[PDB]
């Protein structure tokens, strides 16, 4: 169940409000995880904004949740590959 | 068994900027990157933030977010700190840390900025001579500038029962230290002891010999 | 900020004989994700920082049992059992649970020994510097335990303030002594003036205050 | 810098086709990455969908893109052994407005 | 090191189903998962596609989408065929095999599914007598006619094991009839074939069948 | 699908000497990644099949470096510089590149020998199975190579077909020849109605094709 792995590891925007479905970052730090910081988001409204700047309750502001892989520190009595569900963004829908 | 070597001690005057280096022994993986302690003269360690050494983004603490730049260079594995404005509340001594996984591992031996209108003098070697038992005899350098001064007895031969003290800084804005010995009285007649003061800030060197 | 409140200050300790430090938070560090970012490091004379405990119990590969971390929310307390010689230093807790990380003031561990006077040895200024118009009257207290010391200068039976400057070495390593070297710096003029320049020196170690003095 | 790490890796939505700014999912295969298929959404119109129901080019669809950790083989000849590395993903589009 | 074992042979009427093993000596960490792989009597292998070891998620192909199911039971590190309706284009030879990394490196050793609507058997034996033809002092060929058994497998055995050289059991054939016939021969000096007597001993443990017939000048 | 021509398809080898099996792909099997995912496999007699090379020419620890893998886009080639007797079984390439995976049809690496034309027997039907109202003639090639032979069955001159099956041995461990028997199955009716069985084998050790033939009731 344990694997080698090099940890050297190989390689803004303003859409959260400029979207009909906008959304703020909520912060997820756990000192014990890379990453560290995992920066979520909720979607602000329940429904979407219109042509006009309103909302309509038609229109749904739903979460785009993507599963990513993460390391956690192993308990000195060194990490393991794990994955979580985060949300990356809001996207508009119709039912 | 990484190690994090700092810069050197750096001598400036108000209105200037530093820039301090942290150059570890090899790579670091860590969820946090390396973090910056301020400790002023007689005062607690004060934290002043600290830089990803992933991200290369930096992080200031309240203290901390007008003339301070964290910054890194991964290629010789270094991490830097700069100044500007330097004033005198920024004399202190600057330690780099490495974080990961909630603590602080691994440390730098610190870096000295010291912030001053003074200039380079060299230093002045007067003899504390003296006069059964034990007897006490010396040297005092004074109005010297800047630090460091290096004193030694015989040339390094008489390490044995030597006190050379941290220096002061007089009102003159110059430093000045005592080193003293303490030999057999009976000794004085035959053992001749002399000191070596070192300024290398002003290429000074002083050999004085203490005669009773 | 949270506050660390470490304590003691100063810690001398018989050598074989316990240490206990404690380190104060002025609010819980139990972080949201359960654990506590409480940890203890020393600064060993002349030497990097380095790290001792972390997460309040937990152990570097180096680190030996005589040393053991304890606490829980804003309480903790780090414990050397047999101190030798070479933990002498400065211990100090970090919180991490919380932005900005902070730090406790320190506590300076050193050795404890049987109360020692000082020899106390005083020194006339040189001709030399006589000549550069400046007099300097060191007077040196050599191996003297405990640190406390008071040097007080008397021109002419008159005392002085403000004119003297006093340094302190740091414990030797051998006799666990403290050095002390306090400089009366005159004119040459209100020098020459005066006739008898003594100090005066008050320890713990002393039946009564010792003076040394010179005249001319 | 070759750590051990131990797997505990082991364990729908119509958005993309429902959404003002619809996607389709495209096949990121890698036989050499874990992950191995990785699916990642392009957005099927420059602009998003209006209540009539047509694409409003006033509008723009775009990818929310997030920068996500996946294992390597590497050295290609070892098994049981891997280098982490960093990979940009289309997750999603949603609608935005210009300037 | 790592070796894959598959469950034993399988024999079903139409219309039945089957579920193959095949478990891990150890543990394997693969981008991918196991695949499985058919091959009828006579034909190629052909991919039915495989199983993510880490999400359970079975990816099916084009020819196999219907009557076949891939499972996990990862607690004993074993991966399952079903296949259900059984027809008999589905008798064949399943193979599962470990693909990680853009290749497989290990396979089991196939389990074979024979498909058939026949029913337990004993065979017929006839001898093959030898030519009254035979060549003074050359050779001559006697044998066996193992006839309308069901299922696999017959052993052939001559005077009883004492008779090993020279002989050739063939491969059986499937008649029309659903059961199965094979031959089994013996070339012999044709001197011998008045001093020598020679009994073919057929065996088929499915029908509790044991023959020894004597193929007689 | 992506369609792998592997050739040939039987390869016989005299012990020491080489062999050469070559796999083409109807199309590029390069990836986008960069890598080509063309790998070559063997399945020896009664055993599970084996990966001896992936990846176009990476040897898995064991292989011997005398299996050589070669090829780019669509021509690949495995060699084996040497063949020992235990080589013998299904070499068959295999691509992962394109999905579905796919197979070469496979190369049977055998070992070469002789030419040995077949002796050729046949059998009527016994008494006891004319007693059912079955009869089979079987036909018997005895110790031949190589493989590649052909029987035809004549009943009073008529060429039949439907009504034969035939199986093969695998090659003798000590002689290295195939062994091959034909049934014609007729019903105890039809055969009574003919006089004449004849077996007809067509081999390259023979000049012509030899048949054995029976009288009903002789």
């Amino acid at each position: 169940r344990t694997v080698m792995v090099n940890l050297n590891i190989h390689n803004s925007s303003d859409y959260y409000n400029r979207s009909t479905s906008p959304w703020n970052l909520h912060r997820n730090e756990d000192p014990e995880r890379y990453p560290s910081v995992i920066w979520e988001a909720k979607c602000r409204h329940l429904g979407c904004i219109n042509a006009d700047g309103n909302v309509d309750y038609h229109m749904n502001s739903v979460p785009i949740q993507q599963e990513i892989l993460v390391l956690r520190r192993e308990p000195p009595h060194s990490f393991r590959l794990e994955k979580i569900l985060v949300s990356v963004g809001c996207t508009c829908v119709t039912p | 068994q990484v190690q994090l070597v700092q810069s050197g001690s750096e001598l400036k005057k108000p209105g200037a900027s530093v820039k301090v280096s942290c150059k570890a022994s090899e790579y670091i993986f860590t969820n946090y990157g390396m973090n910056w302690v301020k400790q002023a003269p007689g005062q607690g360690f004060e934290w002043m933030g600290w830089i990803d050494t992933n991200t290369g983004e930096p992080t200031y603490a309240q203290g901390f977010t007008g003339r301070f730049v964290f910054s890194l260079d991964t290629s010789v594995s270094t991490a830097y700190l700069q100044i500007s404005s330097l004033k005198a509340e920024d004399t202190a001594t600057y330690y780099c840390a490495n974080y990961g996984w909630g603590y602080f591992d691994y440390w730098g031996q610190g870096t000295t900025v010291t912030v001053s209108s003074a200039s380079t003098k060299g230093p002045s070697v007067f003899p504390l001579a003296p006069s059964g038992g034990t007897a006490a005899l010396g040297c005092l350098v004074k109005d010297y500038f800047p630090e460091p001064v290096t004193v030694s007895w015989n040339s390094g031969a008489l390490t044995s029962g030597v006190h050379t003290f941290p220096a002061v800084l007089q009102s003159s804005g110059l430093y000045s230290l005592s080193s003293v010995v303490t030999v057999p009285s009976s000794s004085l007649g035959t053992q001749t002891y002399i000191c070596n003061v070192n300024h290398k800030p002003s290429n000074t060197k002083v050999d004085k010999r203490v005669s009773a | 900020d949270v506050v660390m409140t470490q304590t003691p200050p100063s810690l001398p300790v018989n050598p074989g004989e316990p240490a206990s430090i404690s380190c104060r938070s002025s609010q819980s560090l139990v972080h949201s994700n359960g654990y506590t970012y409480l940890h203890w490091y020393l600064q060993k004379p002349g030497q990097s920082p380095q790290l001792l405990i972390y997460k309040v119990s937990n152990h570097l590969s180096g680190v030996p049992d005589r040393f053991s971390g304890s606490g829980s929310g804003t309480d903790f307390t780090l414990k050397i059992s047999w101190v030798e010689a070479e933990d002498v230093g400065v211990y100090f807790c970090s919180q991490s649970t919380h932005v900005p990380y902070t730090f406790g003031g320190g506590t300076k561990l050193e050795i404890k020994r049987t109360v020692a006077a000082p020899s106390v040895f005083i020194f006339p200024p040189s001709d030399e510097q006589l000549k550069s118009g400046t007099a300097s009257v060191v007077c040196l207290l050599n191996n003297f335990y405990p640190r406390e010391a008071k040097v007080q200068w008397k021109v002419d039976n008159a005392l002085q303030s403000g004119n003297s400057q006093e340094s302190v070495t740091e414990q030797d390593s051998k006799d666990s002594t403290y050095s002390l070297s306090s400089t009366l710096t005159l004119s040459k003029a209100d020098y020459e003036k005066h006739k008898v320049y003594a100090c005066e020196v008050t320890h713990q170690g002393l039946s009564s205050p010792v003076t040394k003095s010179f005249n001319r």
